Parts: structure tokens; sequence; C-alpha cells
RNA sequence: AUCGCUUCUCGGCCUGGCUAAGAUCAAGUGUAGUAUCUGUUCUUAUCAGUUUAAUAUCUGAUGUCCUCUCGAGGAC
């Protein structure tokens, strides 16, 4: 599942942990700064 | 190999000291360092189940250079 | 002359004339 | 030392003065302690006026002494909470 | 208090643990 | 009547604060707005646990108490234990014999030693934060053992002065794949005592 | 008059510790139980 | 040397008077509340109603058309 977040491209963070779907990767680290 | 069998140490570098060295170099999710029913002591030669296969390889490469309890620590892929 | 150690507790036939008398009593 | 039942009035205190019997004398009317009895008890109604004249605002004995709030209760100011004379329900 | 590790059973009295001798069912469950 | 976890992630600024069941509340946006502050506390998880709060230990034994340093420096425990052991070796016949004819000297050391233990030797303890929640654990996770930092036993047994023997391997590997946010000072991030990094 | 299992185990342990002849010593252990009641419940 | 028997050897190997059993005995609540053992527990099938933070709880039915004597076959 960490390889799942690696395929998502979001880093293994709490915000990436809070989502169980593939569409949560659009709110990744390259979304806001 | 999610687990890195880390040995080459003594009872001073136990499962908990291996977890401390995992917090130093490369983290271990779990520890499989069981003992017998008559002894009940962690020898330190145990499969530190790391965070990933790359984390177990990092335990096998970077963390397998410590003089753990006087002896040179050696972790292998398991 | 072997003596077993002493262990402290502090630290049947019945005559048939009874039956004969009882049968005669029932009769 | 209290009970989940037997609410008193929950009515705002007036000029009728509280009054304690001997069987529970010296205790606080709220927390039943004995440390610095500071504030006089007012019992808001006909709890003093009429049939319950000179009677206990607690269990029901012959009321002989002025009931007092303790300073621990007046630290959170529980003296303004109202009548503590028990009405059975 | 008294603890039965073969059951993980609390006992306020010693007679509760003495009567706890189901005990053998959870003992055989923990033996597996 | 309610939005999903991805819609709550888009709507709120803290998607990690959006719980699995808090979106099923009557006001999940107000709950997330209340929980988004830095002065908020979570619910203790006994509402989700079948096991009750601090009841199901059931197979362990613990030491009763450790006295503070001023009380141990006065030392009431030694003659208290001596009096308790003498009372244990006493018979009950001796117990009401000493009841009807008592004796002197319970402890009777002094007064200002206990006075100075209470006032002059008084040490303030380590009081925790305003937002600490205690649970069945909550007394063991003291490692945050820093990442990229060794231990005192690893500094002592491997001969690392305040230079680890795996420092060249750690610097050659750079950041480890297990902890990419770990900082290893002296080999990777150019660090006092046991904690040689952060 | 009632006989709990705790009382029965206490009586059995007191018989196995104190023998069979001692009964007031057993009745000291067993609360509200006379030595005749203990002897009758045992035998 | 071997084996047998005999003794000794050192180390873990069983092991307290009498008298009338010397004699005598021994007492509880009401109030609610809680815990512990102990007594019962929990798999047939999906579906919605109800229920709940959600599960649990929770009301109903649990392959079809026909032929052949719960089984089997055919355009399905
Ligand atoms: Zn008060
Ligand atoms: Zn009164
Ligand atoms: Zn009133």
């Amino acid at each position: 599942h960490a390889h799942g977040m690696r395929c998502l491209g979001i880093p293994n963070t709490a915000h990436f942990a809070n989502v169980t779907q593939i569409e949560d990767a659009v709110s990744l680290w390259a979304k806001l700064k | 190999d999610a687990t890195v069998y880390v040995g080459g140490l003594d009872e001073k570098v136990s499962e908990p000291l291996l977890w401390e060295l995992f917090l130093q170099a490369g983290p271990v999710v779990n520890t499989h360092m069981p003992k017998d029913r008559v002894t009940g002591q962690h020898q330190g030669y145990g499969f530190v189940e790391f965070l990933s296969e790359e984390d177990a390889d990092y335990a096998i490469k970077i963390m397998n250079m410590i003089k753990l309890y006087g002896k040179p620590i050696r972790v292998n892929k398991a | 002359w072997k003596i077993p150690p002493c262990i402290s507790n502090w630290k049947v036939h019945i005559n048939e004339n009874f039956a004969k008398l009882a049968e005669a009593l029932y009769i | 030392k209290h009970h989940p039942d037997l609410i008193f009035c929950r009515k705002q205190a007036g000029v009728a003065i509280g009054r304690l019997c001997e069987k529970c004398d010296g205790k606080c009317v709220i927390c039943d302690s004995y440390v610095r009895p500071c504030t006089l008890v007012r019992i808001c109604d006909e709890c003093n006026y009429g049939s319950y004249q000179g009677r206990c605002v607690i269990c029901g004995g012959p009321g002989v002494s002025d009931a007092y709030y303790c300073k621990e209760c007046t630290i959170q100011e529980k003296d303004r909470d109202g009548c503590p004379k028990i009405v059975n329900l | 208090s008294y603890e039965c590790k073969l059951c993980l059973t609390l006992h306020n009295n010693e007679g509760s643990y003495l009567a706890h001798t189901k005990h053998q069912t959870n003992l055989a469950r923990r033996a597996a | 009547n309610r939005f999903t976890v991805a819609e709550l992630k888009q709507l709120v600024a803290r998607p990690d604060v959006v719980e699995m069941h808090d979106v099923t509340a009557q006001d999940p946006k107000l709950l997330v707005h209340l929980k988004a502050t830095r002065n908020s506390v979570p619910v203790p998880r006994h509402w989700c646990f079948k096991r009750k709060y601090l009841q199901g230990k059931r197979g362990i034994e613990k030491p009763p108490f450790e006295l503070p340093d001023f009380i141990k420096r006065t030392g009431i425990q030694e003659m208290r234990e001596a009096l308790q052991e003498k009372e244990e070796q006493k018979t009950m016949k001796s117990k009401m014999r000493e009841k009807v004819r008592p004796k002197m000297g319970k402890i009777d050391i002094d007064y200002q030693k206990l006075h100075d233990a209470f006032f002059k030797w008084q040490t303030k303890p380590k009081l925790t934060i305003h937002g600490d929640l205690y649970y069945e654990g909550k007394e063991f996770e003291t490692r945050l053992k820093k990442p990229g930092d060794l231990s005192d036993e690893l500094r002592i047994s491997l001969g690392m002065p305040v230079p680890p023997p795996w420092l060249i391997a750690m610097q050659r590997y750079g950041p480890p794949p297990s902890y990419p946010n770990l900082k290893i000072p002296g080999l990777n991030s150019p660090l006092y005592g046991d904690v040689f990094g952060t | 008059g009632v006989w709990r299992n705790t009382e029965d185990e206490i009586l059995k342990a007191a018989v196995m510790k104190y023998g069979k002849n001692q009964w007031s010593r057993i009745a000291s252990l067993l609360h509200r139980k006379s030595a005749k009641q203990c002897k009758a419940r045992w035998y």
C-alpha cells in the first residue's frame, strides 16, 4: 500500500493516509505551498 | 525481503537496542527475535522486519557496519 | 527389623437369625 | 453523603432564613463540609414561612441553628443557586 | 488482587481463584 | 446528506483531521472547523473500544510507588519497614499486650529535615502539556531515539565519541529509504551526547 | 447451614493440613461453622 | 587390569513427655451503586425496512420456465 502511494505520487503523509481512494493524489504536496 | 535478519551482536545489542539502531539508521516495523522456553533472552540475532524491502536493504548495507555490543553487526535479506 | 515410620491420626458380617426373626415377624 | 433524588426548590433565595437541626449540625448545606462556614442560607419561600417554621432545611429535625454555606462553596459562589430546603418528590 | 493468567481472570477473593480450576477450557485454548 | 472524505479534503484545509466517522455527524464542517485549531483535543477511544477505560490490563503486576527525592533523603521508609516487619513478627497476643502497655519512639528524627524536604528541597515535577490525553499506553512513546540519531549504548559499546562505526556507510547511503526526513549530523548533515541528529 | 464451594475447599484444605482429629482448629478458620457441622459435612 | 563381595568415603537420596482430645471458646444491619469469577453465549442465504458514529440490534423471502423419478437434462 506504500507502493500504492508511490504510484499515487503523494508522499506517505497523514493527509495521504486519510484518503483511501486514488483521487486523493490531486491534493498532494504539489498542490499547495 | 521485508525483514532484515540482523545479527553479529550480543545480548547487550538486543531486540530493543536493534530497534534503537533502527531509529538511528533504518527503521524496523517489527522484531522477530524469539527465544527458547528455558532461556527467554534476546540474543540480538533477529529478523528486524523493516519498513520496506528497501529499508531492509538499507539495514543490510548501511546499518550493517555497527560494532553492536562489541561485535560487528551484519544484517542480511530475509 | 525394618521399622516403618509411625504416622499419627492426631498430628462386617451380620447374623441371618436377624433375617429369620424378621421373616417370622412378617408372617 | 447526598442523594440523586430530592431536589430542593431550585428557586431564587429571598428573605426566609435557613435553619439547621442538631442531627446534621455544622455541615455545609451543599458539600456537607465543615471548613469556614461563611454565607447564611436563605430558603426562598414558605420553606420557612408557615408549617416548616424553625425546622431543618436538611433531613427534617427540629431546626435550631442558622444554616451556613461554607467558603469552599462560595469560592465557586454556590450560595446564589437558590433554596436548599428539601421538598420530597 | 488475584490474576489467573491461564484465563486472564480477575479475583477479588482467593476462593474465586480456587473455584477457578471455565478454567481448563481457556487453559487448553492458551495451550494451542 | 453528507460528503465523502475526498470532498471533505477539498473543502477543509486539514484533510488528516477529517475522521472516518466525523463526516457522519450533523455538522461535519463545524466539527472540522472546531478540530482545525491548535488548541483542540481528541475523544478518548473508549467510545470505539469494547474494552473499558483502564480496566482490561488483567494479567500484569506493577510496582506500587516510588517516593520523591526529598522524602527518600529524609528516609521514612527504612524505619517504617522495620516497624512493619517487627509488627509482622509480633504475635497478636503481643499486639494487644503492646496496646495495653505502649512504648516510646515511633520515628522521632527531627522537624526541620521534613520542613526543608517540603520547602527547601522541593523539586517541581515534569508536568505535561495542556493537550495530553492519557490512555492504556501514553507513558511509553518517548522516542520522539531521534531519527538519524544513535543511542548512548550505541555510542558506548561501539566506541563512538561525542564517530559511529556506521557513519561512513550512513553518509554513503545518504538519506535512508526508511526515514527520508531523518537528519544524521556529522556524516550527512554537517549532535550532542546520544542524540547525534534530528 | 448452607455450604459454599469456597467453604468446601477451605474445609478440604484444612483437613489435608490439620489431619482429621483437629476440628476446633478447622472451625476457627470456617466462619459461622461449628466443629460438629464441619465433621458432618466432611464425613 | 577385569568382575564379585565386604566395609569406609564424600555429594543430591526417608527421618520431639504425660494428664480429663490437659481444658475452654467463636453472634449482626438497612441505602443504593459497582466489580469479579461463575450461568448462558456467537456461521445457511442475500436483500431492503428499522437501528446505530458505525457495527450489533433489527421485520420479511432465502436461482428460474418445463420434462424425467430433495436428483438429473434442454432452446435458456
Ligand atoms: Zn460547602
Ligand atoms: Zn437535619
Ligand atoms: Zn425553597
